[PDB]
């Protein structure tokens, strides 16, 4: 599986550029795509959103009307093309899959981006610890808080988390709060009821410093954390 | 042929039978026990239901 | 379980006359359509008689058809073939074939290598 | 032969002298002081439409949610039986299928048919999509029958008069089950999974054993072919459905025949048999389109589901007795409670 | 709409395969589906080959720009009482006969009998392929085939004089082959009902019109379909 | 006077009235999805209307005011042509079905039938509310230039309806007797001349009469106004026989 992104670069205000990104090793034409941001050294924020089958789109509401997304099935490759680029723009962009289906874990695997530079309703997720010195060999626990209740009617509690290394970028942990995703140590583990929501890890180790965000996905758009620098 | 029949009646024709009393008594003390977990003997309540 | 057996059937030179008969036993005798079947030296199984539920119907090989004449007795579950003026080529295995599935009239496959309900045969030779 | 034939009879008699002799009283009896169950209506609850073709077999999810059909256009459909949702559609590369099974983890789907292979689909796969992961051959006549036990073991049932327990990572026959003189229509494991019974053409079930590859016990009571085949919830009877219009229960450990359940009504064949979660009420489709409920220990017809225009094929009660789902011909399955 | 961001998405993926399936719909309905029978001494399988452990063998031809699969059992049992059940949405059933050999008249009768007055192929329309008749012409001309040896009830049998088309061929052959072709149509005919027909041919080896024939007759099977439909027949 | 014609009427609305409400139900979401059925459902439809409004004005014209005749006229005659437009695309469907066997089968798409029906519906009201407008209020055009036109273009939509369907019916009866042998046909031919009869002397005499004598200025006679309760009657025939032919002669 690979997902690699091309463009960026500097831009001087008020220009425009185009963005690709050529999944290869996969199935492209039945997952839904994302395109997430991230700013210098802030967190993540999401982007632009586009379905399988091109027939459901949505912007986030800082670039809505401004931006475009479009993929292409056949040669195999994912566009966004952005005009009158302000100074807020300047950021890290990541895209990002998603397949949708009864039991599916959305946001599987994440690309590695791209750096471009120049020259109300939404539901706000608070991440307070934003520094956790601990040792190898503790149990530790993160704790995320949202605004409304995250927990539907049919049961699910949409929360998803997520770990991004030092120089690396991020994957899938937790996804709708409780199940593990694939490929992960069983030693992670998450819990909480709607509005509070905890990360627990058990035998801390190497390969686990990094920073955590907690993510919903009741409604868009996207909403992300602020993130919780482990360190040793 | 005729003789792999002729063996396998012999293994099966020794075999210890209980009677059908006890048949019948351990299928109907199965069917009194859980007879208070299937909807679809006893109906369950609207408000359960998911169909 | 179901069983057939055509003990009826013995030595006779040619001009004479035989009687197969077949005890049923193990099934309703009133909802199928019995056969009568014949496997001669060398070749394999062929059909040589017909004979409905309650007997309306009735169908013959061409080769037996002014000779041979099937009939049937349901109160006592028996199942009769006279056959009369024996040729030299009646020499044979003959065998109470049922049919697979009641109250139908076709029935597949009364004449294959290995059939399940069909009985275990008698064997007439005329010399 | 001289003489085989008349040991085998003579040891035929035993058997069926020494069943007689363990047969007191009768379930009819036994159960009379029982309050029937009256009468057991069910709705249509769900309609579940795709299909092109007729429809000739479905399996329940292990979580009660999921379920997998087989059509004879080519088509496997998994549904999402709350919302009516096709979760995955996949092609086949043979469209004369009889057979489909859901794996108890979920991972692995399998369906044979008239090709004679066994073909298993691994669901949760990278690249977001169901591909063939194996194709077990070895059968000399078409696929019947199919069941999971682990991941990696499937025993397969053919018309070939024989069973096969396959291993799917190396995939070849671990063991071969014979004994069978016509075509095998169905089996059903054991709730522990270490036997299973197995219904054939020649009017004859038979209980066997897994590990070892024996043929522990034979019941024959019926006297046409055998359609359909279940394992009672507690382990220890099954019920089986023949083109003689009738339905029958067998006893594991008493060895012999307990009930008949039939009507003079009734003249079609049987085609599906499945149990309730308490082992009270015993489904059975049926030839002359429409299924029927029967109280499993008083033998009175307490339902009808009747909601099908043509031949019903596949039936199925759920793990936990939510709802039953029923297939037939006409390309429509329905999801009753 | 009391529905998730997430149900929504589950929602038209399903609808993208709805879509999917109705053009695997009209694809299934565009081609036609027949079912090749016949012994092994029938010649079947020149007639296989003359359209240009597997348990089944499947071939395609197209003819007029429309499409036939014509499927043969090859590795089953011969008990076919459980295996024919999965034919009866076929459009018609190729039927070979070998007619040159008296030996086994009887059982290609009994056979086209016994597939006539099946329950699940009651609607389903026979086409029968009278093979070998050269073979048969020959061993009549020749001598020494006496057929009243087998079928008793040809000594007292004449040639239909109203239809009897044959260019320039002895007229001992054309009563073996009418004879022949009216045991058939006898057994076709006895019990019909009226919902699907005997289309009986005659074949040799190197035939090359074999290919049009099952187009008519299917066409001609067609339009009985709809004329049963707006109740006409 | 002729008051057992309208008694007649009301027996022959009432037997159509059940006939098309039995048929409604029995053929209302299953038994049958082929474009027979779906324009046998919608011509039923067609006519439960027209049977209901001609009921409902035969027991006005008893006792009971010229308001409510006013209110049943246009639903009367909407589902009038409704129906005849019906009949003709039922017949045209035939015909195309026997002239090109494989393409009614094969290449042909699943809901036209459907597609075709709601068309014809709504072509149907066009011309009502043309009639109300065109004639009645918008231009006071009672006859003076443009109600005149109007009724030309309804006699000569009937014309064409009745043309449409008997060369429908002569094209297939030709072509099944130019082909083979070896048919019962005399099912084909009966059902063919009965319909054909039925449907023009039971439908077009009503609307050719109305939509003719209402303009032609030379209606002085009292056997000049037995022809309007004949030709009523023969209607409420056409309407209540149109089910029972199709439908129980199919599902017998
Ligand atoms: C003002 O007549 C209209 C006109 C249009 C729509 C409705 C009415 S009406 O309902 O009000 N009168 C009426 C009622 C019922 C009948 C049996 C006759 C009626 O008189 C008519 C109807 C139709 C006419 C026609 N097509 N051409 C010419 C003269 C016409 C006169």
């Amino acid at each position: 599986v690979q997902l690699v992104e091309s463009g960026g670069g500097l831009v001087q205000p008020g220009g425009s550029r185009k963005l690709s990104c050529s999944a290869s090793g996969f199935a492209f034409s039945s997952f839904g795509m994302h395109w997430v941001r991230q700013a210098p050294e802030k967190g993540l924020e999401w982007v632009a959103y586009i379905s399988s089958g091109s027939g459901t789109i949505y912007y986030a509401d800082t670039v809505k009307g401004r931006f475009t997304i479009s993929r292409d099935d056949p040669k195999n490759t994912l566009f966004l093309q952005m005009t009158s680029l302000r100074s807020e723009d300047t950021a890290m962009y990541y895209c990002v899959r998603s397949i949708y289906y009864y039991g599916s874990s959305p946001f599987d695997f994440w690309g590695q981006g791209t750096t471009l530079t120049v020259s109300g309703s939404d539901i706000v997720m608070t991440q307070a610890t934003s520094s956790v010195p601990v040792t190898p060999g503790e149990s530790v626990s993160i704790s995320c808080r949202s605004s409304k209740s995250l927990l539907h009617s049919n049961g699910n509690t949409y929360l998803y988390w997520f770990l991004q290394r030092p120089g690396q970028s991020p994957q899938l942990l937790i996804y709708r709060m409780s199940n593990l995703a694939s490929g992960v140590p069983d030693r992670f583990s998450g819990s909480g009821s709607g509005t509070a929501f905890t990360l627990t890890i058990s035998r801390l180790e190497a390969e686990d410093v990094g920073v955590y965000y907690c993510m919903q996905h009741l409604e868009y758009p996207l909403t992300f954390g602020a993130g919780t620098k482990l360190e040793l | 042929q005729a003789r792999k029949l002729v063996e396998q009646l012999k293994m099966e024709a020794n075999i210890d039978r209980i009677k059908v009393s006890k048949a019948a008594a351990d299928l109907m003390a199965y069917c009194e026990a859980h007879a208070k977990e299937d909807p679809l003997l006893t109906p369950v309540p609207a408000s359960e239901n998911p169909f | 379980q179901v069983q057939l057996q055509e003990s009826g059937g013995g030595l006779v030179q040619p001009g004479g006359s035989l009687r197969l008969s077949c005890a049923a036993s193990g099934f309703t005798f009133s909802n199928y359509k019995m056969n009568w079947v014949r496997q001669a030296p060398g070749k394999g199984l062929e059909w040589v008689s017909d004979i409905s539920q309650s007997g309306a119907s009735i169908s013959y090989t061409g080769s037996v058809k002014g000779r041979f004449t099937i009939s049937r007795d349901n109160a006592k579950n028996t199942l009769y073939l006279q056959m009369n003026s024996l040729k030299p080529e009646d020499t044979a295995v003959y065998y109470c074939a049922r049919c697979p599935a009641p109250f139908t009239r076709d029935c597949f496959d009364v004449t294959s290598t290995t059939y399940a309900y069909r009985g275990q045969g008698t064997q007439v030779t005329v010399s | 032969l001289d003489q085989l034939r008349q040991e085998a009879e003579q040891l035929k008699n035993q058997i069926r002298d020494a069943r007689k002799a363990c047969a007191d009283a009768t379930l009819s009896q036994i159960t009379n002081n029982i309050d029937p169950v009256g009468r057991i209506q069910m709705r249509t609850r769900r309609t579940l439409r795709g299909h092109l073709a007729k429809i000739y077999a479905m399996h329940w999810g292990t979580d009660s949610r999921l379920l997998v059909s087989a059509s004879q256009d080519g088509k496997l459909i998994i549904w999402d039986s709350y919302t009516t949702n096709k979760v995955h559609a996949i092609p086949l590369r043979s469209s004369w299928v009889m057979t489909c099974a859901y794996a108890p983890s979920g991972n692995y789907v399998a369906c044979g048919g008239l090709d004679n292979i066994c073909s298993i689909y691994n669901l949760k796969t990278r690249e977001g999509n169901v591909r063939v992961s194996r194709e077990l051959a070895g059968h000399t006549g078409y696929l019947s029958c199919c069941r999971f036990l682990d991941d990696n073991q499937i025993v397969t049932s053919s018309g070939d008069t024989t069973c096969a327990l396959w291993d799917i990572e190396t995939g070849q026959q671990t063991t071969t089950f014979t004994g069978h003189t016509g075509d095998v229509m169905s089996l059903s494991l054991a709730p522990d999974t270490r036997l299973f019974v197995s219904g054939a053409c020649d009017a004859s079930a038979k209980l066997w054993d897994v590990r070892e590859g024996m043929c522990r016990q034979t019941f024959t009571g019926h006297e046409s072919d055998i359609n359909a085949i279940c394992f009672f919830p507690n382990g220890n009877a099954f019920a089986t459905g023949s083109d003689d219009a009738t339905c029958r229960l067998f006893d594991l450990r008493a060895d012999q025949e307990l009930m008949t359940y039939s009507h003079d009504n009734i003249i079609c064949g049987i085609t599906s048999v499945s149990f309730s979660k308490s082992g009270r009420l015993l489904l059975a489709g049926y030839d002359d389109f429409n299924c029927n409920v029967w109280d499993a220990l008083k033998a009175d017809r307490a339902g009808v589901l009747a909601g099908h225009d043509n031949r019903v094929s596949c039936l199925g009660v759920t793990d936990d007795g939510m709802a039953v789902a029923t297939g037939s011909w006409d390309s429509f399955l329905k999801i009753w409670n | 709409c009391t529905l998730s961001a997430e149900d929504k998405a589950a929602v038209e993926r399903s609808k993208m395969i709805e879509k999917q399936l109705q053009k695997d719909k009209q694809v299934y309905r565009r081609t036609l589906r027949l079912l090749l029978l016949g012994a092994d001494n029938s010649g079947k399988s020149t007639i296989v080959k003359q359209m240009r452990t597997s348990g089944i063998f499947e071939t395609k031809f197209q003819v007029d720009k429309v499409n036939f699969h014509m499927f043969d059992v090859g590795a089953q049992r011969d008990e076919r009482r459980k295996w024919i059940q999965c034919f009866n949405d076929v459009t018609a059933i190729i039927f070979v006969v070998d007619s040159s050999d008296y030996n086994r008249l009887q059982e290609a009768l009994n056979d086209f009998k016994s597939i006539w007055n099946n329950r699940w192929l009651r609607t389903i329309s026979v086409i029968l392929f009278l093979n070998k008749q050269d073979l048969l012409a020959e061993k009549v001309l020749a001598g020494k085939s006496k057929i009243e040896d087998y079928f008793p009830e040809f000594a007292r049998y004449t040639t239909p004089e109203d239809a009897t088309p044959e260019p320039g061929e002895d007229p001992r052959v054309t009563r073996a082959k009418y004879f022949i072709r009216k045991e058939f149509v006898d057994i076709s005919t006895a019990s019909g009902d009226g919902r699907h027909i005997c289309y009986p041919h005659f074949t040799c080896s190197v035939d090359t019109e074999n290919a049009r024939r099952i187009f008519n007759d299917c066409k001609d099977i067609i339009l009985q379909m709809n004329l049963r439909e707006y109740n006409l027949v | 006077q002729t008051l057992s014609l309208t008694v007649l009427t009301c027996i022959v609305s009432l037997v159509g009235l059940t006939g098309n409400a039995v048929v409604l139900w029995l053929l209302g979401c299953r038994m049958r999805r082929n474009a027979f059925s779906i324009y046998i459902l919608n011509l039923a439809a067609a006519d439960f209307l027209f049977l209901s409004g001609r009921l409902i004005y035969s027991l006005l014209s008893f006792i009971s005011p010229h308001t409510i005749s006013k209110i049943l006229y246009p639903v009367m005659m909407f589902s009038y042509f409704a129906g005849l437009s019906f009949l003709s695309a039922v017949s045209t469907e035939r015909c195309l079905s026997v002239l090109w066997p494989i393409w009614y089968r094969c290449h042909r798409p699943t809901h036209l039938s459907a597609v075709v029906c709601v068309l014809l519906w709504a072509l149907s009201l066009l011309r009502s509310i043309l009639e109300w407008m065109l004639c009645g209020f918008l231009f006071s055009g009672a006859d003076s230039a443009w109600c005149q036109t109007s009724d030309f273009i309804t006699v000569a939509w009937l014309i064409f309806l009745c043309v449409v369907l008997c060369g429908s019916s002569l094209v297939l009866l030709i072509r099944i007797l130019c082909g083979s042998r070896k048919i019962p046909l005399t099912r084909l031919y009966v059902t063919i001349l009965l319909t054909v009869l039925v449907f023009l002397l039971c439908g077009l005499p009503f609307g050719i009469q109305f939509f003719l004598f209402l303009w032609i200025h030379v209606d002085r006679e009292v056997l000049f106004c037995h022809v309007h309760l004949v030709s009523i009657f023969l209607s409420a025939l056409n309407s209540s026989a149109n089910p029972i032919i199709y439908f129980f002669v199919g599902s017998f």
